[PDB]
């Protein structure tokens, strides 16, 4: 049950996050 | 905005500046470093001092 | 291997580590400190923790071969005394001498509501003063009255005099007075009552002194 | 200045919701209509209630004087202003325009409101204003302005202190979380009670002992009930005038169930005259059920309801289709069995929902990720 | 004197926890902090 | 001890076992007294799971994650329009 | 880190203050806890870009001067001065009229 | 007659000024995009053409009519011409004809005039480069028209960019070579004018005729430029085939593939909206609540107008004849109320346990129910109700007789009563158990279990096949 | 978008639970 905890805490920081500074550098740069 | 100096001082701010003197001429050299200043009796103004 | 790496970085160093007497940031990855041997450094600071928990004035642990900048106190467990002496004892009534109750009014308003409010004073649009004075002895009063507030208010209270705290070494005085802010303040709500200030008022010159 | 609008909003609640009463409403709105001069207010009224016959001249002249009286102030403006004062000038002209404006709609209000707000140092008048629009928000049912107004007020209150006022908010705060569905925070800032005594912004203390005791009966625990009503040493006596919650209360405690829906009745019949209890009182009822049913079944694991029957009047087979059909609702889940006499409670659900909150939540949740992961890039 | 005029007199403002004070309580200092000399 | 008839627990307390049996339960409303009785053959049993504890953690998680993926939408459908 | 956690135990560090420049290239300069030192360029920062009277970073290996940074004398003074009073000005004071 | 007479020039000049650098910039950038970079595609003047076409859809388009400037036809659709450094005196021919139209009376009127403009770029022979450009240039004009609706000779104009979609379909059966870059443009636009041979043939009767032609196109770019084409020509496919018989559920699974990726973001939500009526045909309720569901929760951002509310009102069709439905009545639009007005109380009869309440909705509202074209699905949710119904008496009642339930089941007799219970047990309904001797239905229930182990055992797939594609989205969008 | 598919188109209860009382 923990374990399925720490995956929708890592995939909500890591997944959110990373696409943020993704589309932001793709849509600043191009 | 011209700085502003007061008189003596204790007490530690004497020596603080140099070793010892006639102690004024320190006090004389410091408005050489900054001008236009100001310069104060703190306080004496009184009538228990006399 | 980066890996195996943060495993060396956070093994160094120390455990053994020196606290030493922090001062001030100087610029980026660097700043000053003395040690607990009372001289100022320059170091770069290590790494991951630049600044947030630095702070201008704590006392950070000291690597044991090079002084380097690693971290600081929780902080802090601190040093001297510290307060109580409450509920550790001793503790006396105030209420059986009432010949000073117009002494008392000044501790009155002087006391309860300038720790139990600080709001109040914005309302009211003047500054709580920090001063207080007593004088006079014998008749003495003073440290007894001292003794009383203790009772009610909960807060730190220190048995300190002007002699007391002179040491053989002169950077003590802010690893106590330094440390005696930091521990109030972050211990806060506390108070500090300073037996006998006199001692410390004399006007001389020598170098010894 | 309020309880003479404020009764003329109540009696837009009745003439709104019930269509059976053409006579008593429409009297005591022209009783009060011909008083306070109002303009704007009764032609929202005139749409809804009668049209008369006529008005015309008869509020046209009261209108003219009104604006001789609204013209001897707004042509006073400029010769106060000749002069120079701090307060003496524009406070009059502040108050009385929100008096000018109580004459119609929310203009003179919204435009004195924004006008003063850059005057007045004391936080008194700001919050004379805050009820202004409190009380001009209390006759439209507009809760977009009754927050705002308050939300600035409180920090210049909370800065900051106060005993009277500060009570007074609590029951604004408390007819606004009453007037959504907010169980807890009505009772919860309603605990002041009786310090808060009779003010004109607060209307009928009676009415005011009713809100606060129709609302303590829902969100709060049964201990926490009879602690706010029975240990309550001022509020006690003030619910003691009125036999009908008060019956409610103690009966709730003395758990019989053959005079609660006669009080409910009365209850009720008090919830369905009252404004802004209409939407309330669906789940308020249901929610007395399972709450009287919830110490119901706590006495005892497995119980015959032949002991249940024992004093009803009568119990046998009502008590089986009337539980059983709020069990169908969803209102105190159990399983009971008869002709073996046993009713089973339970239910716990301490396995199924336990580990439910997960797989439940992460549902919405790994879908409205979904969305977002698979709607870029294309 | 101008220092002393509504600091004690919200000395007790303070002591009563107003919020705007009342000249009386003003008044009351215009007596305390002028009551020594 | 957890299970016990109901007439000999009211005889160690000294009371009827009509307000026993309604205190008793009472005690169970008041959620003190971990357990129930049991009144077809006048039984009293005591029993008890406490730890909510995961539940708690799991859903002050997730129930805030809502609010997360609502922080989300923000800005990842500000990039669409 | 680890480079300059073996650079710096060897040696340490400490912060200098310049009391005079050398023509032969030297900087006077104290260690502050004990007795003076006499200690030469540190070719970065040149003479002419540091006076007397100010701070530096005293190197601990060859003893020389690391780094720059600003001193304070005033600010004591200064501070020693405005411990006593504050200032406002004008439209805080009243009365003085005439004697302005 | 002044005012009105005075008010006619205002309006020409902004699409004077937009309409003329629409398609110059991006097409003409898409020209330079085209030459090189070409990664993808991208190309992103494809996806800004789909800005520009949208726009265009709401206000102002083009024709009308609107008589302004109709000699933006002849503009782009000749003069190539032919060669880049010739066509670079071209592109100053546009600035030449932007004085002629700012002198003269601008050609504000075409019409007739069609037949040689649009035949104008087959007199110039040829663009040559860029196809698109060509299919473009004439389609620009032709495919705003369609909206007109005057069904008076400009049809068959409509037919003739058709027929020139039709010359840019051999060309996308030929070169390439060898990766054309330009044909994902191509997928984009013909997708549009294949809706529009949608629009314009159902103006009499269905296309069939282009279901075979649909079926040459769809097969035809198998499996080279499938990617982005075949789901556009899918749901093509699909919308119409969903509206004519027949075996297209069947059509579907050997069709799939998927189609991987899913492009462009929407479509592969109202392709599962489209497919989710299919799977709803099926009726396997988990699969077809997932597939609706995920078919509106999908799409964004609207507007406009009621299509994405009319995949909301078939989606919870299938959690009707789940047996549990929330009231809707609070998700109710300016909009999809008004038009979902019979299907509010239907679904509020699908939550009550009531026969003559679901019934008489059927009686009223078996109008609405030819207009959204759901109707099998209603009287065998008359078992729903038996299945509901005994869920809710079942569950709700101690122990109830088999006369006194016979009211709400209707029937209920002393044999049927074990199978109501007991099929429901084979439906996993309720555990009730009966001694059938009057008899009388007494409900009790045990079990505590479950709740456990696949929710947080796909959670791990679940999120790491998640994370691992937002790992295969980020790391391979750092190219810039 | 507006582009692809959608430019194409026991009550209470007050009386009944105070009369089953005096009902029976």
């Amino acid at each position: 049950y923990l374990a399925s905890l720490i995956r929708s805490v890592v995939a909500l920081h890591n997944l959110i996050n990373n696409k943020i500074a993704n589309r932001d550098a793709e849509k600043k740069e191009g | 905005d011209c700085t502003f100096i007061r008189v003596s001082g204790s007490e530690l701010v004497q020596k603080f500046i140099g070793e010892g003197a006639r102690m004024v001429r320190e006090l004389f050299v410091m408005a050489r470093e900054h001008a236009p200043s100001i310069i104060f009796m703190d306080e004496i103004d009184s009538i228990g001092s006399s | 291997e980066f890996l195996h790496a943060q495993e060396e970085v956070k093994r160094i160093q120390s455990i053994p580590l020196v606290i030493g007497q922090f001062l001030e940031a100087v610029d980026q990855n660097t700043a000053i400190v003395g040690s607990t041997t009372g001289s100022n450094y320059y170091v770069r600071i290590l790494s991951t923790i630049d600044r947030e928990l630095l702070k201008p004035n704590a006392s950070v642990a000291l690597h044991k071969h090079s002084n380097a900048l690693v971290d600081v106190l929780p902080p802090e467990a601190d040093s001297s005394i510290m307060m109580l002496t409450s509920d550790q004892k001793p503790d006396v009534m105030y209420a059986d001498i009432g010949g000073m109750d117009i002494q008392k009014q000044e501790v009155r308003e002087a006391v309860e509501l300038p720790l139990t409010h600080f709001e109040l004073y914005k309302q009211i649009g003047i500054d709580p003063p920090r001063g207080v004075l007593m004088y006079g002895p014998p008749g003495c009063g003073k440290t007894m009255l001292a003794k009383a507030v203790a009772h009610h208010t909960t807060a730190a209270f220190i048995r300190v005099v002007g002699s007391e705290f002179v040491q053989k070494y002169l950077g003590e005085g802010p690893r106590m007075v330094r440390d005696v802010f930091r521990l109030a303040k972050e211990n806060a709500p506390a108070i500090i009552f300073i037996d006998e200030i006199d001692a410390i008022a004399t006007k001389r010159f020598d170098a010894q002194t | 200045p309020k309880n003479p609008d404020l009764r003329i909003a109540q009696l837009r609640f009745l003439l709104s919701l019930p269509e059976h009463r053409g006579d008593a409403a429409v009297r005591d709105e022209l009783m009060a209509a011909v008083r306070d001069n109002n303009m704007a207010p009764y032609y929202e009224a005139l749409c809804k209630s009668l049209d008369w016959q006529i008005d015309v001249d008869l509020l046209n002249k009261m209108k003219k004087a009104n604006e001789d009286e609204l013209k001897r102030l707004d042509e006073e403006l400029e010769d106060a202003e000749k002069n120079l004062g701090e307060s003496e000038i524009r406070d009059a002209m502040m108050a009385k325009a929100e008096y000018l404006c109580r004459i119609g709609d929310k203009e003179g209000a919204l435009t004195a409101f924004r006008k003063t707000y850059d005057k007045t140092v004391a936080l008194g008048h700001r919050l004379d204003i805050v009820f202004y629009l409190l009380r001009i928000g209390l006759f439209y049912m507009d809760n977009d302005l009754i927050t705002r107004n308050t939300e600035k007020a409180k920090s210049l209150i909370e800065e900051g202190g106060d005993w009277d006022r500060r009570n007074r908010l609590k029951v604004y705060q408390g007819l606004y979380c009453v007037a959504i569905r907010d169980f807890k925070q009505a009772a919860e800032l309603f605990l002041d009670t009786v310090s808060t005594f009779t003010s004109y912004e607060l209307m009928d203390y009676k009415t005011f002992v009713t809100y606060t005791v129709y609302v303590s009966m829902i969100a709060l625990e049964r201990p926490d009930l009879r602690e706010k009503v029975i240990k309550g040493a001022e509020i006690l006596e003030v619910l003691h005038s009125l036999p009908a919650v008060r019956q409610y209360l103690f009966s709730l405690y003395e758990c019989r169930y053959s005079v609660f829906f006669q009080s409910l009745a009365v209850v009720e019949q008090e919830m369905k005259k009252d404004w802004l209890f209409a939407p309330h009182y669906r789940y308020y009822v249901r929610e007395m059920r399972i709450h009287a049913y919830s110490q119901l079944l706590e006495s005892y694991r497995s119980l015959t309801l032949g002991y249940m029957a024992e004093a009803f009047g009568v119990g046998v087979e009502f008590i089986d289709q009337e539980l059983s059909r709020f069990i169908a609702a969803g209102r105190l889940h159990c399983k009971i069995d008869k002709v073996n006499e046993i009713v089973e409670t339970n239910r716990p659900d301490s396995k199924n929902w336990q580990y439910q909150e997960t797989i439940k939540k992460g549902d919405l949740l790994l879908n409205r990720v979904q969305k977002l992961s698979r709607v870029i890039n294309m | 004197e101008v220092k002393g005029v509504c600091t004690e007199a919200g000395m007790y403002a303070l002591r009563e926890r107003r919020v705007h004070v009342t000249q009386e309580d003003f008044e009351m200092a215009v007596a305390k902090v002028m009551q020594k000399d | 001890f957890s299970r016990v008839q109901i007439e000999h627990i009211s005889s160690l307390i000294k009371l009827s076992k009509a307000d026993v049996e309604r205190k008793l339960s009472q005690m169970i409303l008041d959620k003190k007294f971990h357990g129930i009785l049991d009144q077809g053959e006048g039984v009293l049993i005591i029993f008890d799971e406490p730890p909510v504890d995961k539940t708690y953690e799991a859903a002050l998680e997730t129930i805030q994650n809502m609010s997360k993926v609502v922080d989300s939408l923000y800005n990842k459908a500000k990039k669409l329009t | 880190l680890r480079e300059e956690l073996q650079l710096l135990q060897e040696q340490g560090s400490y912060v200098g203050e310049v009391v005079r420049a050398m023509d032969k290239k030297k900087v006077l300069v104290k260690v502050h806890p004990e007795g003076k030192f006499v200690v030469d360029v540190d070719k970065n920062i040149d003479i002419n870009d540091v006076t007397p009277n100010c701070r530096v970073a005293l190197r601990n290996d060859s003893y020389t001067l690391h780094k720059i940074l600003p001193n304070k004398v005033d600010p004591l003074v200064s501070l020693m001065m405005v411990e006593k009073v504050p200032d406002s000005t004008y439209e805080m004071i009243g009365g003085l009229d005439k004697q302005i | 007659p002044p005012g009105g007479g005075e008010q006619e020039p205002p309006p020409p000049p902004a699409p004077q000024d937009v309409e003329m650098k629409e398609e110059a910039a991006t097409g003409g950038g898409s020209t330079g995009e085209a030459d090189g970079k070409t990664a993808a595609a991208a190309a992103e003047h494809s996806q800004r053409e789909l800005d520009t076409v949208t726009l265009e859809d709401i206000k102002e388009h083009v024709k009308q009519l609107e008589k302004a400037v109709s000699g933006k036809e002849p503009r782009f659709v000749l003069r190539a011409l032919r060669m880049l450094p010739s066509t670079s005196r071209r592109l100053n021919h546009y600035v030449l004809y932007k004085a002629v139209q700012g002198f003269f009376t601008s050609n504000n009127a075409t019409r007739d005039f069609l037949l040689p403009f649009l035949e104008e770029p087959m007199d110039t022979e040829a663009d040559l480069q860029f196809r698109p450009r060509t299919g473009k240039a004439a389609s620009t004009p032709l495919l705003p028209e369609v909206e007109a609706y005057l069904q008076l000779l400009v049809v068959i104009f409509m037919m003739n960019s058709k027929r020139y979609k039709e010359a840019q379909k051999i060309s996308d059966d030929l070169m390439q070579k060898i990766s054309t870059q330009n044909r994902r443009a191509l997928d984009l636009v013909a997708a549009k004018c294949y809706y529009y041979h949608a629009r314009v043939y159902e103006f009499l009767d269905k296309l069939d005729v282009v279901r075979s032609f649909l079926h040459a196109r769809l097969r035809t770019a198998t499996l080279r430029h499938d990617a982005d084409g075949q789901a556009t020509l899918l749901n093509l496919l699909l919308r119409n085939y969903l509206h004519y018989s027949l075996y297209d559920q069947a059509e579907k699974l050997v069709s799939k593939s998927v189609f991987p990726e899913q492009a462009n973001n929407n479509e592969w939500a109202r392709y599962l909206y489209y497919t989710g009526r299919i799977k709803a045909i099926q009726l396997e309720y988990s699969e077809a609540r997932r597939t609706m569901t995920n078919a509106l929760r999908k799409a964004p951002q609207h507007t406009a107008v009621g299509f994405k509310q009319t995949v909301h009102k078939l989606l919870i069709v299938v959690e009707l004849l789940l047996g549990e439905i929330p009231d809707r009545l609070q998700f109710r639009q300016p909009s999809l109320k008004r038009s979902l007005m019979p299907y509010f109380l239907l679904t509020q009869a699908v939550r009550t346990g009531n026969l003559a309440k679901f019934n008489q909705v059927l009686d009223q509202f078996g109008e609405k129910f030819q207009a959204d074209g759901t109707y099998t699905l209603i009287i065998r949710l008359r078992h729903n109700v038996i299945k509901t119904g005994v869920r809710m008496i079942s569950l709700s009642y101690s122990r109830i007789s088999l006369a006194d339930i016979a009211q709400k089941l209707q029937l209920d007799s002393p044999e049927d009563a074990e199978f109501i219970v007991a099929k429901a047990i084979r439906d996993g309904v309720i555990e009730a158990s009966i001694n059938h001797e009057k008899g009388y239905v007494q409900s009790k229930e045990m079990i505590d279990i479950y709740s456990t182990r696949e929710p947080q055992l796909a959670f791990h797939q679940r999120i790491s096949f998640c994370l691992d594609i937002h790992n295969m989205s980020v790391k391979a969008m750092r190219f810039p | 978008m507006s582009e692809k598919k959608q430019p194409v188109d026991l009550r209470a209860e007050l009386e009944k639970h105070g009369y089953k009382m005096e009902t029976s």
